[PDB]
DNA sequence: TAATAGATTAGAGCCGTCAA
RNA sequence: UGACGGCUCUAAUCUAUUA
């Protein structure tokens, strides 16, 4: 009501909120009215025009779901057992060599398996009793409803992580994979041969660059945060011939950096999906061993993520 | 099937009330917040170093263009952007003979040669600052490619020994400004900047303008009455033990008017190895120092304090914090991590997940994508798939959405560089740099406590 | 708080302390680049500080 | 005062940043 | 000290248990 009456009915260009937006409006009006303009320099005064559009935003607002490296844990065995090997378990005896995974405790053995599942390793345990072994259900300890002075729930979760990691390490031994010992984790990668010299549902898993061969590798680790999952990390390893590795950290690091120079999101995602689909035991999952009749089944599809704001090319 | 929430990109405030999102675009469109008149360059080093500095300075007078100006905006020129005269006519040159570097380089020990080189350089700078009448705003130390290579500690000790004189210093390498000439034995530039020359000019000009007393930009959207902190723990190696925890902090209120960002500094020490935690008395001292710094500047204690860290707090230091914290001041201890290996892949192909996606796990934990695809520059800030930051409210009560918004706001104040955004809140980064400088020489009483001196 | 004491050395020391401490704090931990500092002393300080 | 594992940390070194 | 990102490797600490 204070603008002079001689310009109220004229359209006005907004500059209060921004001057770049107002400048874009001015440019649009000038272009639509064909105002003369010249002197296009070799230094590309069109770049300044490009930059004075303020710039765009994420107004597209697609869905564009995303995948992950997380495998959701499903169908957990109902309980885990502590076997009171008071004097039955010999001292100075490690637990790794057990074909069937377990963790040593104060005097017991912590495992998902039944008592006589280690008959070959400890034949003396033939006369072991049932009242000794104590069983803790799994579906309620995860929710945090369990609390005892004999054991702490967090320690039980850590023990479950240890069991899951032991099972994951064991399951690659017979799966025809090659293991490499990194700083603190073991990476499992497929070799030459079994594919059509490279493929899995049309994904080059092992390739060759200028001089030697590069191999895609997966490392895994079980967790319960935010929810029981298996996390996967990707790696690129290098072999001179294909059957022999290079025992040098600097050369491997340089080759890995050079190879990842050209890979993009689609390459990483497809290679991860192909490698993880390779380890499938059935059509839509793969199982890990914790009991003679109790299995831990793991989904073979990553936990997908959904958004509502995205972009385009 | 999990869901991702989105948080709006914060805006930084440029000259005459103009906001934007990119620092380079905002500077090239509106210019710095403050107005200097010129930069008086002091140069210390060899004659060829002076020639390289002179020719680079005359090189960045004229506009520089990138291979793709959309990803890397062009540099219009120093007087075009910063409206300050940073010209070669203001150079005050102190000559360091190549022979002196010859004596101080070709010895056998490493600590002694580093100490000798630092002694030479800071001694010339100290004499020129003390007993000369010419004024120098920023001292540029152009070192050859035989000190930063054969004596790399030199930079940290050099910056630590100048703290008693408050000398803003910018170290440069001869290959940095003479990348065209500094080829290898093959005849190829090891530091090819042909397509990103404008980026280097942007970075150097912004750093020099900031060290010369200028404020280039500031964030616009941050509430008042809240003071942010960042604590970082460093290992000291020159002591008797292999390592003793040394905590150094950076501090950031909003202002009375705009962007107070100094750094609550003065290192605190825990002798126990590996215990990246504060004893109750040291936590009391640090919290009292920060609170008094706020009180003297605004007059009332802040109502919210958002302490950040890369480590988890224990209960002892937290209860000490509450003991020294007033009843009217909220206290929220946040923890920021990177080691969690979460990765979101784009199902549609080439480009990666957009930057700003948040996976709010629960009330007290979320994932944030501070690095990713930015629609304005149309490029992803990483090469491989970016890894998010796992932000979890370790202690106290505060909205997770607000925490994520503040963490994305505090990733734009990287005056050391001219990029779109950082991948970690800049408070922690600057606390890290301050601690790294301070734990290089163990004699500094009441450190200067301003970022231009580090 | 300083000028109205008894001893002349004490009041002068406290006044110089206030001024130089403010100047040194501004020099050490402020991002400005001040070239020359200008100390405007009222005609009640230098009158009784000698 | 040595063995495991998980979980949490820091520090040093090295390569890419372009268009092919 | 132009500046970031990404990996690799090296170490220590805290929880629990056992020698």
């Amino acid at each position: 009501d204070d603008i002079n009456i001689d310009i109220v009915r004229l359209n006005a260009i907004d500059f209060k909120m921004s001057w770049a937006r107002g400048l874009k409006d001015i440019l649009e009006a000038f272009e639509k009215q064909k105002v003369p303009k010249e002197v296009a320099d070799a230094s590309k005064s069109n770049l300044l025009y490009q930059q004075i559009f303020l710039h765009d935003k994420s107004v597209i607002e697609k869905e564009e779901i995303y995948d992950s490296n997380w495998l959701s844990i499903l169908s957990f065995p109902e309980e885990l057992r502590f076997h009171e090997y008071n004097w039955m378990l010999p001292k100075r005896f490690d637990v790794r060599e057990l074909t069937f995974p377990a963790v040593r405790y104060k005097n017991y053995l912590c495992t998902f398996a039944w008592a006589y599942d280690f008959t070959y390793h400890l034949p003396k345990t033939e006369t072991y009793h049932k009242s000794k072994t104590i069983r803790i259900p799994t579906e309620e300890i995860l929710s945090g409803s369990y609390d005892s002075n004999f054991i702490r729930n967090a320690e039980c979760k850590r023990l479950i992580v240890q069991l899951l990691n032991k099972a994951f390490e064991l399951r690659m031994k017979d799966k025809e994979v090659q293991e490499y010992e990194m700083s603190n984790k073991t990476a499992y990668w497929l070799e030459k041969g079994k594919l059509e010299k490279d493929k899995f549902e049309k994904t080059m898993l092992v390739g060759k660059q200028k001089d030697k061969n590069w191999h895609f590798a997966i490392s895994g680790a079980s967790k319960l945060y935010p929810f029981p999952v298996l996390m996967i990390s990707s790696h690129i390893f290098f072999t001179a011939d294909g059957k022999k590795l290079i025992d040098s950290s600097s050369v491997q690091h340089s080759s890995r950096r050079r190879q990842g120079k050209n890979w993009w999101n689609n390459t990483w995602r497809t290679k991860l999906l192909a490698f993880i689909k390779y380890l499938s035991d059935d059509d839509t999952s793969f199982y890990l061993e914790m009991g003679s009749e109790e299995k831990v089944f793991v989904s073979n599809e990553p936990v997908k993520f959904k958004g509502n704001v995205s972009y385009n090319i | 099937m999990k869901e991702l929430i989105y948080i709006e990109e914060p805006k930084i405030l440029f000259a005459h009330g103009q906001k934007c999102t990119d620092a380079r675009d905002g500077l090239a469109l509106f210019g710095p917040l403050n107005n200097l008149y010129g930069i008086k360059s002091g140069v210390i080093g060899t004659k060829q170093g002076l020639k390289i500095f002179r020719d680079y300075l005359d090189h960045i007078q004229k506009p520089i263009y990138n291979s793709n100006s959309i990803t890397r905006p062009m540099f219009p020129g120093f007087e075009a952007v910063f409206d300050c005269k940073w010209e070669s006519t203001g150079i005050t040159f102190k000559e360091v003979t190549n022979e002196d570097i010859g004596k101080f380089l070709y010895n056998s020990s490493t600590h002694k040669r580093t100490y000798d080189l630092v002694s030479l350089f800071i001694d010339k700078i100290i004499s020129a600052n003390k007993n000369e009448d010419e004024n120098v705003d920023v001292w540029f130390v152009i070192v050859p490619d035989e000190i930063y290579k054969y004596c790399r500690q030199f930079h940290d000790q050099f910056k630590a020994r100048l703290l008693k004189h408050t000398i803003p210093t910018q170290i440069f390498r001869e290959s940095t400004l003479a990348w065209r000439d500094f080829k290898n034995a093959f005849g190829l530039p090891i530091r090819d900047f042909s397509k990103i020359e404008g980026h280097l000019a942007w970075t150097i000009s912004t750093a020099a303008f900031y060290k010369a007393g200028g404020k280039p930009w500031k964030l616009s959207d941050v509430r008042n009455g809240v003071c942010y902190l960042g604590l970082v723990y460093k290992k000291v190696e020159k002591s008797k033990n292999p390592r003793n925890a040394c905590c150094a902090a950076q501090m950031f209120l909003d202002n009375g008017d705009g962007t107070v960002f100094k750094g609550e500094v003065g290192p605190w020490y825990n002798p126990k190895n590996g215990q990246y935690h504060l004893e109750p008395k040291e936590a009391k001292a640090l919290l009292s120092q920060s609170l008094q710094s706020y009180k003297e500047q605004i007059g009332e204690y802040p109502k919210e304090v958002f302490i950040h860290a890369k480590t988890r707090f224990n209960h002892q230091e937290w209860d000490a914090f509450l003991e020294v914290t007033p009843k009217e001041t909220n206290l929220v201890g946040v923890t920021i991590s990177k080691t969690k290996p979460l990765k979101l892949y784009k199902t549609e192909g080439d480009y990666t997940i957009l930057r700003g996606n948040a996976y709010v796990v629960n009330e007290r934990s979320a994932f944030l994508w501070t690095v990713g695809y930015v629609p304005k520059i149309q490029t992803a800030l990483s090469m491989e798939v970016p890894n998010p930051l796992f932000i979890e409210i370790n202690k106290g009560e505060a909205d997770i959405k607000q925490v994520l918004k503040d963490i994305l706001s505090l990733t734009k104040l990287n005056y050391n560089a001219c990029i779109f955004a950082d991948g970690e809140p800049v408070t922690l980064r600057f606390a890290d740099k301050i601690g790294e400088i301070l734990t290089a020489s163990t004699d500094i009483k009441t450190p200067p406590l301003a970022f231009k001196y580090y």
